[PDB]
């Protein structure tokens, strides 16, 4: 059979969770419109032998729906922290919004924090309104100390349009969920 | 063929202990179903799933009992007899094409994309749909959204012009004004409603735009008798005169969509769904267009830049350019790319001389009596083109899951509105019902339909597609596949849903008024109009 684990996504809005969410599941990056389809994302991965049915909940980041999230939150066997490479104020907000949010409503639930759009560090576009705000593209050392300052499982980076490491993330996250 | 006899199961569900009256049942119902000799596929469906619903009662009661082993096989076959009845015996649908447009006067662009499904299907029966009293709806929409603008602009007039100001904080407050007009609307529609001279939605709509907005009666009045004749001109139905509402509850739920909230994609919905049931055939959003000729372009290979999506787009822009099948329809993307793959086009496309060479034939579409066939995109459900024969049940299943959905949310909502608090307070009450009411079988339901109020009128706001939309007919999938009613949460694996794809050689998608939504919009599109919003403000109107 498959062992079933429950895969939930957090971060600020805007930093690529649910197009994340649809590359994984199937494949696909939506480069044109997102069609007004029925969300549903499960996938079956095969991680150190083992098969897994894996469920993503997605969330939304907004303080809007701050006293909804965590009807999304019980019985959460793994957590996607995320921010976008080319947001430094969303990679901010990790420990300021998310990491208390979810110690409060997932006790002793691993993280894995998930540095989004890798396609953008190096876009020319980017660095140049970046620049205007006084502020460069996200590090891979600063992630990567983040991780340790917040005690997640893991970090890793990805790219939802260009797949790059994507594979990486839920295999990383189904290894967490396993132990 | 049909499932194991009756004394097969007593051999393979043998027990020291005598039969319980519940298995005595089992035994009946599978005896019943084995000597059913009806052509009629519904009833061979009921008849499973009475067996069904007896070996869970069984297996439920006596959780230990040595039968529960041949009782969970029959289980296995039962699954595999559904699809058995549902493969077997398939006839063509009735030749009926369906559209909706309801709220207002029909666009040419609507009508220029069910021509091209009506030039192509000459043998179809082309149904536009519509609401003969409410053309109106969509007029007291635009003043609404309109004033509460103007109020919100207003109000932040210190604010608005700061580089660094959140557009949300617009939206927000906006939503409070147009919360305090929709109620204003209601509550003289209420008193409206019951007069001895039996008034029609458009008579109160124009009575509340002359009255508190300070329309003209007259170019109301133009306006809806000219929405009258350009729809009764081009293959126009009224639900009104029809007879599709019978049961009072949908009435509600659709009048609910077109007058409460002003959603007319919801009141489609629940319109599609009665239309095919009462008629069948195949149901069509107005931004769908027949599908291409399956291999016209198989010569020009896509380039590495471009991607799936947007390469068939150019493959429609193409066509509209060479061929001005409709109306300005855009170009951008066509116009980005080199000549050496545009003269290729223009040559492929102007080679062909009727327009059945360019795009596909519907002729037969072969379904079961059961079933209905949704579209498919980014893996998904979404119901923007349906086939379905009369009286499915698989229809009925997906206006029961509406239903379903509408008794849950209005039980929740309904104290929250008739507290008469302002915007906020209401949306607070409503969170508390839903909160208070949470379940792990409902949780990312409740998640969903949290901004129901907002939708229409505020980003992000698309609890649409799971009250009336969508996943009401993913549950109704779920609810049939395992003989079940009133899923709440429950999907289906990829192999198991394909089985009612919509076929993908006979349905374009990726249509230039696909990508707009007319019912909502996302956060990027705000940004852009709220900025046309100031700017429109500071800058003053001639
Ligand atoms: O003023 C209006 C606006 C919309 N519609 C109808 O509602 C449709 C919705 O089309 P669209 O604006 O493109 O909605 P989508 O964004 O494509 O949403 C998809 O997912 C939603 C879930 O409910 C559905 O209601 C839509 O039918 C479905 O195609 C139109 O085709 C019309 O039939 C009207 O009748 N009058
Ligand atoms: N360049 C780039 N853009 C992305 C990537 N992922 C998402 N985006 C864009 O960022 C926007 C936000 O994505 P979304 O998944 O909706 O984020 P959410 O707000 O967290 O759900 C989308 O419109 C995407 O086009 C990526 O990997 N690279
Ligand atoms: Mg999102
Ligand atoms: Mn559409």
């Amino acid at each position: 059979a498959a062992i079933r684990k429950k895969l939930v996504i957090v971060g600020d809005g805007a930093c690529g969770k649910t197009c994340l969410l649809i590359v994984f599941s199937k494949d696909q990056f939506p480069e044109v419109y997102v069609p007004n389809v029925f969300e549903n994302y499960v996938a079956d991965i095969e991680v150190d032998g083992k098969q897994v049915e894996l469920a993503l909940w997605d969330t939304a980041g907004q303080e809007d729906y701050d006293r909804l999230r965590p009807l999304s939150y019980p019985d959460t066997d793994v957590i996607l922290m995320c921010f976008s490479i080319d947001s430094p104020d969303s990679l901010e907000n990790i420990p300021e919004k998310w990491t208390p949010e979810v110690k409060h409503f997932c006790p002793n639930v691993p993280i894995i924090l998930v540095g989004n759009k890798k396609d953008l560090r190096n876009d020319e576009h980017t660095r140049r309104e970046l620049a205007k705000m006084k502020q460069e593209p996200v590090k891979p050392e600063e992630g990567r100390d983040m991780a340790n300052r917040i005690g997640a499982f893991g970090y890793m980076e990805c790219s939802a349009k260009t797949k790059d490491g994507v594979r990486e993330v839920f295999e990383m996250a189904t290894r967490a969920a396993l132990q | 063929m049909s499932l194991i006899s009756k004394e097969e199961l007593i051999k393979l569900a043998y027990s020291i202990r005598p039969r319980e009256n519940e298995y005595k049942t089992i035994l009946t119902n599978l005896d019943e179903y084995n000597k059913l000799t009806t052509n009629n596929n519904e009833n061979k469906y009921l008849q499973l799933k009475k067996l069904n619903e007896s070996i869970d009662v069984f297996m439920n009661k006596y959780k230990t009992s040595s039968r529960n082993r041949a009782l969970s096989n029959l289980k296995k076959d039962i699954l595999k007899e559904v699809i058995l009845i549902k493969n077997s015996n398939t006839s063509p649908v009735e030749k009926n094409l369906h559209f909706v447009w309801i709220g207002g006067e029909v666009s040419d662009i609507a009508l220029e994309y069910i021509k091209q499904w009506a030039d192509i299907n000459a043998e179809y029966n082309i149904k536009l749909w519509y609401d003969s009293e409410a053309f109106l709806v969509n007029t007291l929409k635009k003043a609404i959204v309109e004033s509460s603008t103007t109020e919100a602009l207003q109000l932040l007039e210190e604010e608005i012009q700061n580089p660094q100001f959140d557009n949300m904080k617009f939206y927000k407050k906006r939503m409070e004004f147009i919360y305090d007009r929709q109620k204003r609307f209601i509550n003289y529609y209420a008193s409206q409603i019951n007069k001895p001279t039996v008034p029609t939605i458009d008579d109160i709509i124009k009575s509340h735009l002359v009255s508190e907005y300070n329309r003209d009666e007259t170019v109301l009045e133009s306006y809806r008798t000219n929405s009258l004749r350009k729809i009764n001109s081009n293959h126009g139905i009224d639900i009104r005169a029809n007879s599709l509402f019978t049961e009072q509850e949908l009435l509600n739920i659709y009048s609910q969509e077109l007058l409460n909230r002003g959603n007319l994609a919801a009141a489609s919905d629940i319109v599609r769904l009665l239309a095919l049931k009462n008629f069948g055939g195949v149901y069509l959003d107005v931004d769908m267009l027949p599908g291409i000729h399956s291999d016209l372009f198989k010569t020009i290979s896509r380039p590495s830049s471009i991607g799936l999506d947007r390469w068939e787009m150019i493959k429609l822009e193409a066509i509209m350019k060479y061929k001005k099948y409709i109306n300005n329809y855009t170009s951008e993307n066509f116009d980005k790319l080199d000549q050496q793959l545009k003269d290729n086009f223009k040559l492929i496309i102007e080679s062909k001389s009727e327009k059945s060479e360019i795009f596909s034939k519907l002729e037969n579409l072969n379904v079961s009596d059961l079933e209905i066939k949704i579209a498919f995109a980014l893996g998904s459900v979404i119901n923007q083109a349906l086939i379905s024969k009369q009286g499915s049940y698989l229809t009925n299943l997906v206006i029961e899951q509406v239903k379903n959905r509408y008794q849950f949310l209005n039980q929740h909502l309904n104290p929250a509105i008739e507290s008469d608090n302002n915007f906020t307070d209401t949306t607070k009450i409503f969170h508390d019902s839903l909160f208070n009411s949470a379940t792990a079988e409902n949780s990312m339901f409740l998640t969903k339909i949290a901004p129901y109020l907002q939708v229409g009128f505020m980003p992000e706001a698309r609890s649409t597609i799971s009250l009336s939309g969508p996943g009401a007919y993913a549950s109704a999938y779920y609810d049939f596949i395992n003989l079940q009613e009133n899923t709440i949460e429950k999907t289906l694996k990829a192999s198991d849903l394909i089985e009612f794809k919509f076929p993908e050689n006979n349905l374009s998608q990726l249509t230039e008024q696909e990508i707009n939504s007319l019912w909502s919009f996302d956060q990027a599109s705000a940004k852009y109009q709220f900025e046309k919003y100031v700017r429109d403000y500071t800058g003053g109107s001639l």
